[PDB]
């Protein structure tokens, strides 16, 4: 297998066989390939997972805090 | 000569004529096919008189013959509603199946019509028998014939899927015929209008039940024991796939009616939690593994798992709505998988000569006809309102719900994956990008014949869902006879 | 009244509702019990339906007034909620009851 | 390749080569202890779960024709 | 007249969409405008039939469904609630038509276009005529087909698919809730028909009620983006300029409104979920609009406006008034359905580009695209004696009539998103307008100015407006932003009007507040969201283009940067659904087809017999030697075996035992 990494993390500017799906035509697959391409739950990259979860705590609180 | 026997002679006829033909006219290939056809025709033509004459509140058996000449294993024929709907449904089903492979099969055309034809005779008996071991003989008389047909016309893995669907319907079958042959030993008889006079004890309804439900738990088919539908209706030819999905997966639906509702009553209502355990198990573990395949008729014979689950649900709800639900879903399901597997077996495969999603992308651009009638394939895979497939669900879900909240509860999120799997597939294959990179030489749109076959189909389930009486019509008083139950003050009338 | 038409000839239950007297081994009688089973519970059942079908009408002409003008239409629905449903013969034909217990 | 003349398609070797895998995966599967508890639970625990969900509520509750004054308990 | 209005629009999406080929772009254009507007004028008269003079109007023509007890029929009813609905729904659908004209001019699929627009028209009319809540849920999923298909009309686009398909399951999961919902009414009533479940409301059990009452307001919450299920509205901004304002901005996110209001005569003997209506319409105001004033997209900030205006309605909804609701939802389509076309006149404009970052100037180069917004800004942000005046703010005030915790806490919620309200409000009308140039040079370029020599006659672009088509619903839609609130404010609110006497809307006694509203609120609080409208406006105005460089300075800090990238990240309600929900399926569907399908259920089943059983097979068969002196040894074991068991008395147990093992070591190879 080929490390799996969404094919949305390609470049665009790429010597692309198939555009849209960023794919040379003979390129190894991932077995998982029916979603990692562009069709697929996008892959949002704004904070990590622990401190987004630390965030909305604070806006629970601060609502928590005005209805008190 | 019954109106009922009429309805197996007439492909018996065909058979016979095609298989000889030869000797009356190198006859032409065409010849068979339209023999074949016509055949199938007439067949529908019949089964239509029987409807219009057929009533609709009778407790009778309609358009039964003395025989009167009483032998071992004698073959009495008889219709009441909950049989009316199976047997048109498989005389309407049968013609779009035989034009849905006139281009494709090109080699043994005469064994494929003789197999397909056979096979219309030993279904409509499977629906028509009045008799418990008669329905037996017939349930199982189709495996040779559907062992050969995949064997003889399927795709390269039709060897493992052959034995697959042989195997485990035989298996199943086998524990069925050791709970029909204890109730044919106490009552000395199987015929359905003194077999359900009777009244078996509990135990003995226990151990009934579990013999009976091993092989409709391999019909239906469950998850886990649903391999052999994976197999077979993927390898299977085109004709086949529409016969198995929209025919035979029936047989146990129609065999939950006759074989327990009326002389199980108390097994089933003391076991309905253990049903609705592997029901709801079904609708999550099959909608999830839908969602992962690549395959597309196996996406689309997977949907098929779902959906019989949710009918399966129904039929055990001890209600009229789930009951009425669960005949109009597996209807239902039976026009709308029909077109899905022409779509993807008939003209994707045709064109591309692959079925894994990975190569189809934008469809629609070259193929409007083609996504036209996906789509709504797709709303009715997905239970979309004005599809007979949205009357058949709801009913038959407020049905498991009233039965058990929480089994309908968890067979109700089936609203959700069921469009989720269906559109996703439908975006990968119309939508999603413009025509795919790996098509080399462009496509044509749907032939006359795709078309036809198809409008034919989404016909069907939108009349349908727009004016479900004229099915519900003919269900309410037999429909009301298989449930079991009293209420305070309406009981013990004086 | 209204006339019984000619199809509600052809179809009326010449039998009680009931299975009591009734020698199931001769199958003409046994059939009509439970065809006279079946038929009283949806004739008690299509009440509801017209009942429905008259509140509907009250609710409108009566429109806020609904909650103080449609109040016996109202209790003749919900006691014919309370008891009519088709639950089929198949119960009272394997149990016998009786009320001197 | 099949008994019909279909269109040319660029058939990719590497998607050939998944989808083949993906067929002939069932011939590999081991017993290992990842492998044993995800078949334990999905096949036994989970089903067992709404099983006795499903008995311990059979019969909880009625909701015809319920009224102020009267509950939706059943049993 | 009153079925007309029903087939009209269907008729008019039939024959462009199906006959495309025959009556060509312009013949799909003239039927699908001139059955919407015939359609149209035909609700105005029906307003005045039934409305003014009450008379419901009942229309029934078949039965759909009919087992035993569930008597569902194609049936429709006009009262007063389903005309009011129905005025905003054809007019903004003909002026969306109209100005669908010229937008899609240079579509290589006009036909298509229109046939969608005029479908969803026929779905909404169907879900707000419907006499009964399954002949509503066509309607119901008839929109959510039709919002699905119109996203995705460019379907060569991947994130355009991906948004439809939010669209569609998104909202299906509310209808999964809205569908035991109505099992719940069927289980109880027997019929889901409205004339019964509003005559039997107030005497089932109150516990029948908060099921009932939970389930249709978590399928309101789907249809209408509330806090939980609102992640679908501004994706669903993938689609044409004309569909987001039609059905993504003014009807069918009215659709889980109208589903609180028609239910009102039964949700109103509840107070849990009328509860859960206020606080849930009062959080999903400040967390749509705080995420508007940090979204780049002029649609985007615009999505999360609806999403606010809809909040305040649910709102409304738990505060026992739903003509008030109903009174901002008419309003707020209006100035919403101004507010998006012009914004569309704004990406036709320049380069069919949306980006604020990019956008200035253009005061002067779309003098009549500026005046709508300006209409449209003040009557969202409820200027005082405007369109919007009298619906935002009277539910303000409604929320401190009713004087407890839950009423009070509410209106500081409102007022802080109203508050924010007016910032975006700022920032869509100054950086698009007000702002010095950010976008090329090639947008404003005039042929005043010499700057070519030869090609003089092209190369130019100045940025200009739109053609009569694109104008004229500008223009009409200024109007009800201005005249129609004040018009028709005695009609919705008045003091004791009875314009719903007919039942359509209920409202109980003890529920009653408005009569505190006019009187007991104190004037401060009734004037107090017109002072934080007209004073932020000032500092917003004077944070750009008089300080310019505050704000950067909070930008650039790492407690501003966190803060700006969370709102401009939707409070991330949308980053742990594609991961810990979505993804989780998926892994889930994994799992099942690589662990259990292709695998243990292969090995504990057929596959593993197919392995063991030929094992098995080959060494039984190996014992076959054909050596006759080695069978002779063989008949006579078999023979000293079957006299122990005879003569010994031995257990039957010990024999199949004995079977098991010798089945055991066969099985073991050598
Ligand atoms: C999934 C298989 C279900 C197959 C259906 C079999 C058809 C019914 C036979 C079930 C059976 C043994 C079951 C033994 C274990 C079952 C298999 C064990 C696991 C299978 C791998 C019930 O056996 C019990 O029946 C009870 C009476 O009902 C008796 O009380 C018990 O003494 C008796 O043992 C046989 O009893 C039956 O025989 C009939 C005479 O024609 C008698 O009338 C009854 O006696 C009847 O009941
Ligand atoms: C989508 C729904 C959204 C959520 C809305 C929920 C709204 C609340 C509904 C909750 C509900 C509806 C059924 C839900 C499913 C039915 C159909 C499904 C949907 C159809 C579409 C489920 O409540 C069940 O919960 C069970 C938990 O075990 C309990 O069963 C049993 O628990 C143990 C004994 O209590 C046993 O030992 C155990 O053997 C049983 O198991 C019972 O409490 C009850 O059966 C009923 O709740 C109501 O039950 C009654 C009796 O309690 C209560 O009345 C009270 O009784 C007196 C003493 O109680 C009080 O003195 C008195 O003041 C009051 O009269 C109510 O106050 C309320 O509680
Ligand atoms: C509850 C059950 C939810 C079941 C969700 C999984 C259903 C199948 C989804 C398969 C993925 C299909 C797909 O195209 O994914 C991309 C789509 C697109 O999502 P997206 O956000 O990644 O798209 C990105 C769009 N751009 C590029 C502009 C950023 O995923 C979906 O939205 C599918 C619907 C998910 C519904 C989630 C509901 C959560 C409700 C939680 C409270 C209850
Ligand atoms: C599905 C294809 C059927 C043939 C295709 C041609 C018809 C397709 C439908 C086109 C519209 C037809 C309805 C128009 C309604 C206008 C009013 C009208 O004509 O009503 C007259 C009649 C109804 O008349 P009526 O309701 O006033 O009273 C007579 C009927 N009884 C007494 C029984 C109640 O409508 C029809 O007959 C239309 C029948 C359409 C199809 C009927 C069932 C077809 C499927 C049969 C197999 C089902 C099981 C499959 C497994
Ligand atoms: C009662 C409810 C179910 C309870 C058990 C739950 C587990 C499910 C058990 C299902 C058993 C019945 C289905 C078995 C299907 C397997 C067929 C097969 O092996 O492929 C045929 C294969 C086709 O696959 P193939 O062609 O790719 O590989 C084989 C290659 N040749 C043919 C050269 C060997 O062909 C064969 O005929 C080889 C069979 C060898 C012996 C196999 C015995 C399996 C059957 C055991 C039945 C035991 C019942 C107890
Ligand atoms: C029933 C009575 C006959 C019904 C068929 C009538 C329709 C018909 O005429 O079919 C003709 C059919 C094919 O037409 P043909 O012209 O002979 O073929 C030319 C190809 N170059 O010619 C045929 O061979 C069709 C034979 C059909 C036989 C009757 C149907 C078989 C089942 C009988 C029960
Ligand atoms: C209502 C109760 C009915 C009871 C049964 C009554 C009879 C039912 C049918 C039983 C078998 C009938 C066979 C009919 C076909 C015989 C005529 C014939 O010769 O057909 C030959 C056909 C093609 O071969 P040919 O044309 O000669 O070669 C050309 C090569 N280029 O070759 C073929 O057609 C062979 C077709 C494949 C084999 C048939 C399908 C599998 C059958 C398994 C047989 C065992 C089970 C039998 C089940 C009977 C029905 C339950
Ligand atoms: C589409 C419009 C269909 C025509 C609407 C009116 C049809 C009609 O005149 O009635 C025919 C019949 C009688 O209506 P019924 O359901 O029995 O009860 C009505 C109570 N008087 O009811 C029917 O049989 C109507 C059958 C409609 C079948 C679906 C048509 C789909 C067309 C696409
Ligand atoms: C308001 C209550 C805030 C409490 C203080 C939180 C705080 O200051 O945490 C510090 C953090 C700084 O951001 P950070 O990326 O961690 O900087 C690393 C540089 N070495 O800054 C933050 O994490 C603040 C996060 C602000 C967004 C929270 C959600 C909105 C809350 C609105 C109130
Ligand atoms: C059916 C229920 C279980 C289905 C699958 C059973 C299973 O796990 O099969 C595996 C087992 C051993 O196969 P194994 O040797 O491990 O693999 C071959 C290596 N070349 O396969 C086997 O062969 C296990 C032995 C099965 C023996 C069945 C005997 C039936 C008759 C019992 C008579 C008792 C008196
Ligand atoms: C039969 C399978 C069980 C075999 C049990 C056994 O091991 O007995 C030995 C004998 C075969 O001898 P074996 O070890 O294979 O040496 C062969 C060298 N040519 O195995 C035999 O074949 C003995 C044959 C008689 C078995 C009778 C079993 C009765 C079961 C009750």
């Amino acid at each position: 297998n080929p490390p799996r990494i969404k094919r949305q993390f390609r470049d665009p500017h790429a010597d692309w066989w198939d555009k849209q799906e960023r794919r040379n035509f003979g390129e190894p697959v991932h077995e998982d390939h029916d979603i990692l391409g562009m069709f697929s739950p996008y892959e949002y990259t704004w904070i990590t997972p622990g401190k987004g979860l630390f965030q909305i705590g604070l806006f629970i609180a601060s609502f928590l805090g005005l209805c008190y | 000569m019954s109106l009922l026997y009429v309805l197996l002679i007439i492909p018996i006829i065909g058979i016979f004529l095609i298989s000889t033909i030869d000797s009356f006219y190198f006859f032409n290939v065409s010849y068979y096919k339209k023999i074949a056809l016509i055949t199938t025709i007439l067949n529908l033509i019949v089964s239509l008189i029987i409807y219009i004459l057929f009533d609709f509140s009778n407790n009778q058996f309609q358009f039964i013959q003395e025989n009167l000449d009483l032998s071992f294993y004698d073959i009495y024929l008889g219709v009441d509603g909950v049989s009316i709907y199976f047997v048109l449904l498989t005389t309407i089903i049968m013609p779009i199946a035989l034009v849905s492979n006139w281009n494709s099969i090109t080699n043994n055309i005469k064994s494929y019509l003789i197999i397909m034809l056979l096979l219309e005779t030993l279904l409509l008996a499977v629906f028509l028998v009045l008799d418990v071991l008669l329905f037996y003989i017939f349930f199982e008389s189709i495996l040779p014939p559907l062992f050969i047909l995949i064997g003889l016309f399927g795709s390269s893995n039709k060897v493992r899927a052959s034995f697959y669907i042989f195997l485990y319907t035989l298996l199943g079958s086998l524990f069925l015929l050791l709970s029909i042959l204890t109730m044919s030993s106490i009552v000395g008889t199987t015929y359905f209008d003194v077999l359900l006079k009777s009244s078996f004890e509990y135990t003995t309804q226990l151990f009934l039940f579990f013999g009976i439900f091993i092989a409709f738990a391999v019909k239906t088919p469950v998850w886990g024991l649903n391999s052999w539908l994976l197999r077979a209706h993927v390898e299977s030819p085109l004709g086949g796939s529409i016969v198995l999905a929209a025919i035979v997966l029936k047989l146990s639906l129609y065999g939950v009616f006759r074989l327990i509702l009326p002389i199980l009553p108390q097994a089933s209502l003391n076991l309905t939690y253990i049903v609705y355990a592997i029901g709801a198990i079904t609708v999550l573990y099959a909608s999830f593994s839908t969602l992962r395949t690549v395959d597309v008729k196996e996406l689309i014979a997977y949907s098929s798992v779902a959906h019989a689950a949710i009918y399966l649900m129904g039929v055990f709800s001890n209600t009229i709505q789930g009951l009425e639900g669960a005949i109009l879903l597996g209807l239902a399901h039976g026009f709308v998988s029909s077109g899905l597997f022409i779509c993807a077996g008939g003209i994707l495969y045709d064109r591309t000569g692959t079925r894994l999603i990975y190569f189809f992308r934008g469809l629609t651009q070259i193929m409007p006809l083609f996504s036209l009638f996906f789509f709504i394939l797709c709303l009715g895979n997905a239970g979309t309102p004005l599809t007979l497939n949205f009357v058949g669900e709801f009913m038959s879900l407020y049905g498991t719900l009233e039965r058990l909240p929480i089994a309908g509860m968890l067979a109700s999120t089936s609203i959700i994956f069921s469009a989720a799997y269906s559109i996703y597939m439908y975006n990968r294959i119309a939508f999603g990008g413009s025509v795919s990179l790996y098509f080399i030489d462009c496509f044509r749109d749907l032939t006359k014949r795709e078309f036809f076959i198809l409008f034919t189909l989404v016909s069907f389930t939108v009349i349908l869902g727009i004016y479900p009486s004229f099915v519900l019509d003919g269900l309410h008083y037999n429909i009301s006879s298989v449930v079991y139950g009293i209420e305070p003050n309406a009981s013990y009338l004086t | 009244p209204t006339p019984e038409s000619e199809a509600f000839l052809a179809k009326k239950p010449q039998v009680p509702p009931t299975f009591d007297g009734v020698d199931y081994e001769d199958n003409k009688r046994l059939k009509q019990a439970q065809d006279a089973i079946i038929r009283e519970q949806w004739v008690q059942v299509m009440m509801g339906r017209l009942v429905r079908e008259e509140l509907s009408k009250c609710y409108y002409r009566e429109g806020v007034n609904h909650l103080e003008k449609c109040g016996k239409l109202r209790e003749r629905y919900l006691q014919l909620l309370a008891n009519a449903k088709v639950k089929g013969y198949l119960f009272e034909q394997q149990n016998y009851w009786s009320k001197e217990n | 390749m099949a008994g019909l003349q279909h269109y040319k398609i660029a058939m990719d070797p590497a998607l050939v080569r998944l989808g083949s895998m993906i067929s002939n995966r069932y011939k590999y599967f081991r017993w290992t202890k990842r492998t044993a508890l995800v078949s334990f639970m999905y096949v036994v625990v989970v089903p067992s779960t709404i099983g006795y969900l499903a008995y311990k509520t059979d019969g909880l509750w009625d909701l015809r024709a319920k009224r102020r004054g009267d509950l939706i308990s059943e049993r | 007249m009153y079925l007309s209005i029903i087939i009209l629009p269907l008729l008019g999406s039939v024959v462009s969409g199906f006959f495309g080929r025959k009556v060509g772009v312009s013949g799909a254009q003239l039927i699908t405008c001139s059955s919407v507007i015939i359609t149209t004028i035909l609700s105005i008269i029906a307003f005045f039939e039934v409305g003014f003079n009450n008379i419901p109007v009942t229309i029934n023509i078949f039965r759909w469904i009919d087992s035993e007890w569930f008597i569902i029929n194609w049936g429709f009813q006009y009262d007063s609630l389903t005309v009011s609905m129905l005025i905003p729904v054809l007019i903004i659908s003909s002026l969306v038509h109209i100005y669908s004209i010229s937008y899609m001019s240079s579509d290589p699929h006009n036909q298509r276009f229109f046939s969608y627009l005029s479908l969803f028209t026929f779905m909404m009319i169907i879900l707000v005529t419907a006499n009964n809540y399954l002949l509503m849920f066509v309607g119901w999923e008839g929109v959510g087909v039709c919002s699905y298909l119109l996203v995705s009309f460019w379907f060569t686009r991947i994130a355009a698919n991906q948004s439809s398909i939010s669209a569609f399951l998104t909202n299906r999961v509310g209808d999964c809730f809205l569908t035991v919902g109505m099992f719940a009414i069927l289980w109880s009533l027997g019929n889901l028909d409205y004339a019964t479940v509003f005559s039997l409301a107030p005497y089932i059990n109150s516990n029948v009620v908060i099921i009932i009452g939970i389930c249709l307001l978590i399928g309101a919450m789907a249809k209408s983006s509330q806090v939980g299920l609102h992640v679908w509205l501004p994706m669903a901004m993938e689609g044409p300029t004309p569909v987001s304002a039609l059905i993504h901005a003014a009807t069918m996110v009215t659709a889980g409104v109208y589903l609180l209001m028609r239910s009102s005569p039964l949700i109103e003997y509840s107070s849990t979920v009328l509860l859960l209506c206020l606080w849930l319409g009062a959080i999903t105001t400040v967390f749509s609009s705080l995420i508007g004033l940090f979204q780049q997209d002029i649609k985007k900030v615009i999505a999360y406006s609806t999403m606010s205006q809809l909040g305040m309605m649910v709102l409304s909804i738990g505060l026992s008034s739903y003509n008030i609701a109903l009174f901002h939802l008419v309003n707020h389509a209006f100035y919403k359905a101004l507010l998006f076309l012009g914004a569309g006149s704004v990406i036709h404009a320049v380069a069919d580009n949306q980006d604020f970052r990019k956008f200035g100037g253009l005061i002067s180069y779309l003098p009549l695209t500026y005046s709508v917004m300006l209409i449209a800004s003040l009557s969202l942000v409820a200027f005082p004696f405007m369109t919007g005046f009298y619906s935002k703010d009277f539910i303000l005030e409604s929320a401190y009539g009713q004087f407890s915790f839950s009423g009070v806490a509410v209106y500081i919620i409102a007022t802080i998103g109203a508050i924010f309200t007016t910032l975006y409000s700022v920032k869509v009308l100054y950086l698009t307008f007000l702002s010095n140039p950010n976008g090329p040079r090639t947008y404003y370029r005039l042929a005043i100015d010499n700057f070519f020599s030869a090609q003089a006659i092209k190369s130019y672009k100045p940025a200009h407006e739109g053609d009569f088509f694109l104008t004229l619903p500008l223009v009409i839609l200024a109007l009800f932003s201005i005249f129609f609130g004040f018009i028709t404010k005695d009609i919705f609110i008045g003091l004791g009007s009875n314009f719903f006497v007919d039942n359509s809307l209920f409202i109980h006694p003890i529920h009653e507040i408005m009569i505190d509203t006019e009187f007991a609120v104190p004037v401060l609080f009734k004037l107090l969201p017109f002072i934080f409208t007209i004073s932020f406006s000032v500092i917003a105005l004077t944070l750009s283009e008089l300080l310019s460089e505050l704000v950067i300075y909070f930008k650039f800090s790492r407690f501003g940067y966190n803060i700006f990238g969370f709102f401009n990240q939707r409070f991330l309600i949308e980053f742990f659904y594609n991961k810990y929900i979505t993804n989780l399926i998926l892994n889930l569907g994994g799992q099942i087809t690589k662990i259990l399908d292709k695998g243990s259920i292969e090995l504990f089943g057929p596959y593993g017999l197919e392995r063991g059983l030929v094992k098995l097979s080959k060494n039984i068969s190996s014992l076959s030697t054909s050596h006759v002196t080695t069978y002779a040894l063989y008949i006579l074991v078999g023979f000293i075996l079957y006299l122990i068991y005879n003569n010994l008395l031995l257990d039957y147990s010990y024999l199949l035992l004995i079977i098991i093992l010798l089945l055991l070591l066969m099985m073991i190879g050598e």
